[PDB]
RNA sequence: UAGCGGCGAGCGAACGGGGAGCAGCCCAGAGCCUGAAUCAGUGUGUGUGUUAGUGGAAGCGUCUGGAAAGGCGCGCGAUACAGGGUGACAGCCCCGUACACAAAAAUGCACAUGCUGUGAGCUCGAUGAGUAGGGCGGGACACGUGGUAUCCUGUCUGAAUAUGGGGGGACCAUCCUCCAAGGCUAAAUACUCCUGACUGACCGAUAGUGAACCAGUACCGUGAGGGAAAGGCGAAAAGAACCCCGGCGAGGGGAGUGAAAAAGAACCUGAAACCGUGUACGUACAAGCAGUGGGAGCACGCUUAGGCGUGUGACUGCGUACCUUUUGUAUAAUGGGUCAGCGACUUAUAUUCUGUAGCAAGGUUAACCGAAUAGGGGAGCCGAAGGGAAACCGAGUCUUAACU
């Protein structure tokens, strides 16, 4: 029983070959380079799967430390104050109000001084 | 095929009744009159081969 | 145990041993794939690097061509080399033991008759060597695929059975375990029955 | 034209020539190897 | 239902198939491993090869010799001659019962369980326990 | 296994048992007696086989379709449903198959028979000399000169000859067995240049022969020798009349055939590398494994605007390929120009352990016979008993004068 391997290599060329569509040259036209351009994307993508959760949480503490300080008080007090309030806000809706609700956050900076006081 | 007996090992080794192997102790040939009389009778009973050792007799000896 | 005759409405007593036991399906697939194996006439062969049709002469010199070394036009790396674990004819017969035959025959007719695909008959046999009275008395039957099974190998039954396909007809003595389990009924003659209990004792 | 490509590919397979890289190509590489020692 | 038969669970093991890929386990060494004698094709040491120490075979004395005439002595438990068809026990007699041996010339009728029948023991060798177990049995032994 | 063995690596019997097959004879020598069985060579007759052959069953309607053997409906053959072809998959269209027959002639085999040659059978006698054996050297015996029997002989020698001689593993004696120094002999057995039939959990064009094709060719080499590549239009050539561009070209565009000519002979399918044309987006102040996480804008589709999907991707964080070998490689260490195809833990036989199945103090057969994967075949192997170097003893045994 010989078995030919044509067809199933045609395949499993073909999927690795799909999935490296959009890169530059040999990238995304020659096997034996798709396969390490390939792989070498799979590292990354899980390595930032991880660094997209702390650029993210550096990214909201940028614009709290921005508005907060535009009410007069820097990040770490105002994080102290609003723990000392015992408000247990996270820092994405800190920054999301930051941004949309100039309102809410300027009460939100009157509990923090109210409690840090 | 089928497996030869290294030969040299048969006249050697012996089974047991229990998978064991007794050989004949080194030692007993000549040089005897510079050993006490403790080493050569302590020689002389036959020995069983030791834990290390019975991998490479049952490998020499395949039909004992 | 009795067997229930189909047209005389008697019923043979069998043993129990030997129609009435349990399906150890373990040793029936044992011996159904060492009936298998044993018709395997394994003749293949493909041709090493000796036996391919070229010559020793190493091709370049071994050192100071840029190329790869090599030393045989016939390896098994370069086409038209020569396979590298070439075949040869070989035989994949199985040992069955005697007791696993006779036990895995006495599962797959205790079987049939547990499935109801074991007739009793007790006579089957055609008038004249013609494959349309077979035809026909199959029809009456309600029998299409079917392994009759006779005591005495009639002659006319052998060749009204020898151009329909599904069906087949054997002597008591040459049954096999793949032609039990193949056809969906079996129809054995009473003393074909009587003979196959002589022989699984 | 593939029969004289197949044996003019088959030219310096069998050669002796030392000072000659591969048989043919011209070097330096006796002096090379002279003044390493 | 040729297509419904199916071996027991546990009796069909795979296979090791070395020198396929990264997860299949067995793969680029197959398994033994880096370079060395022993991980080359045909490579490995002979048996009883210690490196080149004496080997074990051959630092040990040699003793004793092959009787030739153990060869020909045989063993015959009490288990058996309930077998003979006769109840009398010779050298044929037993070799008619496919016990000993056609080469065999000298038996013996070592206690090993359980005779039952009156026998009568002609012309063997019988140990003492087995006298008594025979001799207990009914049985007779002469020589 | 016993043994042989720098007692290393290794080599490795016989006796005895089971089967296949079975067959005995002649000369050394005279008389009686003849053609007496015996074969060999030939003629003839019979039987059978080979080399050409002959007959050989049984179907139509309708739907899809280029075409039907396909679907649906209803029939018939079968000692014939092995196979191949036919415009798709046919038991019933064709060739065949089962079955039943056929040879003017030449032949193979087997009986019968004619002739020739050959010799039966009886009594008595003989019963293989430079030979057996020996010394020296060497070889074959499983046996390497060893305590080495036995066989063969290059060299030197050298008997007895049935009141005799050979062997029985140094050797002697006793006992048993056999008759060398002359020869013939079927079957079981080994093999396939070559022919026929059949079969394959063999290959299907980088495989299978080196060779599917005008292949041991082209080609290479003074020579011996080495040694390729290269299959497939269509069902049928119906293989493209004629017209136009063009050099009375090449190539093309129509026309026509075709079910289909991106089925047009550079012909089934028609991948990838590689090269283009067209469209959307980005890209000419920006440094690096070229991605990845975020991400504006733009272009297409949506979408009861639901704010999505696809393509692109400014800008921005992070980020020095894979293999291999290594203490350690982005390493400026190895390998790879890329694609496509092939390319590496197999097979056989023994032995051990694990799983599993059968039977169980028993399990199992091998060769072979064979209604032949059945059933016979238990020769044998393994186990149920060990100890001892061995005789021997035996649930004990060895050590030892004997064992707390």
């Amino acid at each position: 029983a010989r078995v030919k391997r044509g067809v199933i290599a045609r395949a499993r060329h073909k999927k690795i070959l799909k999935q490296a569509k959009g890169y530059y040259g040999a990238r995304s036209r020659v096997y034996r380079v798709a396969f390490q351009a390939v792989i070498k994307a799979g590292q990354y993508a899980y390595r930032d799967r991880r660094q997209r959760k702390r650029q993210f949480r550096q990214l909201w503490i940028a614009r709290i430390n921005a508005a907060a300080r535009q009410n007069g008080i820097s990040y770490s007090k105002f994080i102290n104050g609003l723990k000392k309030a015992s408000v247990e806000i996270d820092r994405k809706i800190l920054a999301d109000i930051a941004v949309f609700d100039k309102v809410a956050f300027t009460a939100l900076v009157e509990k923090a001084k109210a409690a840090l006081a | 095929p089928k497996i030869k007996t290294v030969r040299g090992a048969a006249k050697r080794f012996k089974k047991t009744g229990k998978g064991g192997f007794k050989h004949k102790h080194a030692n007993l040939r000549h040089i005897l009159t510079k050993k006490a009389t403790k080493r050569k009778r302590h020689l002389r009973p036959k020995a069983m081969v030791s834990k290390g050792d019975l991998g490479l007799v049952i490998a020499c000896l395949p039909y004992a | 145990m009795e067997l229930v005759l189909k047209d005389a409405q008697s019923a043979l007593t069998v043993s129990e041993t030997t129609f009435g036991r349990d399906f150890n399906e373990a040793l029936v697939h044992q011996v159904v794939v060492a009936y298998a194996a044993g018709a395997r006439q394994g003749t293949r062969a493909q041709k090493t690097r000796a036996e391919v049709t070229g010559s020793g002469k190493k091709p370049w010199r071994q050192k100071g061509t840029g190329r790869a070394r090599s030393g045989s036009i016939k390896s098994p790396i370069w086409r038209s080399g020569g396979v590298t674990f070439a075949a040869r004819p070989q035989d994949h017969s199985q040992k069955v033991n005697k007791k696993m035959y006779r036990g895995a025959l006495k599962s797959i007719l205790s079987e049939l008759v547990r499935q109801d695909r074991l007739i009793v008959v007790e006579k089957f046999s055609v008038e004249a060597p013609k494959t349309k009275l077979l035809a026909q008395k199959l029809k009456d039957m309600a029998l299409e695929d079917v392994l009759i099974i006779t005591g005495e190998l009639d002659e006319n039954l052998f060749l009204a059975a020898r151009n329909l396909h599904k069906v087949d007809v054997r002597d008591a003595t040459g049954i096999d375990p793949v032609s039990l389990i193949a056809f969906d009924k079996v129809v054995m003659t009473a003393d074909a029955v009587k003979q196959v209990e002589e022989m699984l004792a | 034209m593939d029969i004289n490509w197949r044996h003019n590919q088959s030219t310096f397979y069998h050669f002796t020539s030392d000072h000659r890289i591969s048989g043919w190509k011209e070097t330096n590489a006796m002096y090379v190897a002279l003044n390493s020692q | 239902r040729l297509n419904t038969l199916s071996p027991a669970e546990g009796s069909k093991k795979a296979g090791k198939r070395l020198g396929r890929g990264i997860g299949s386990g067995l793969g680029k060494t197959g398994g033994r491993g880096h370079k060395g004698q022993k991980s080359r094709s045909g490579g490995g040491v002979r048996r009883g090869f210690e490196g080149g120490q004496m080997p074990l075979y051959r630092r040990l004395p040699k003793f004793g010799f092959t009787s030739r005439k153990a060869a020909i002595t045989a063993e015959i438990r009490l288990s058996d001659l309930a077998k003979v068809e006769g109840g009398v026990v010779d050298l044929n007699t037993l070799k008619a019962a496919n016990i000993i041996g056609i080469q065999i010339e000298f038996a013996k009728v070592i206690l090993a369980g359980e005779v039952t029948t009156p026998v009568t023991v002609r012309g063997l060798r019988v140990t003492k326990g087995a006298r008594a177990a025979i001799e207990a049995a009914g049985g007779k032994i002469e020589e």
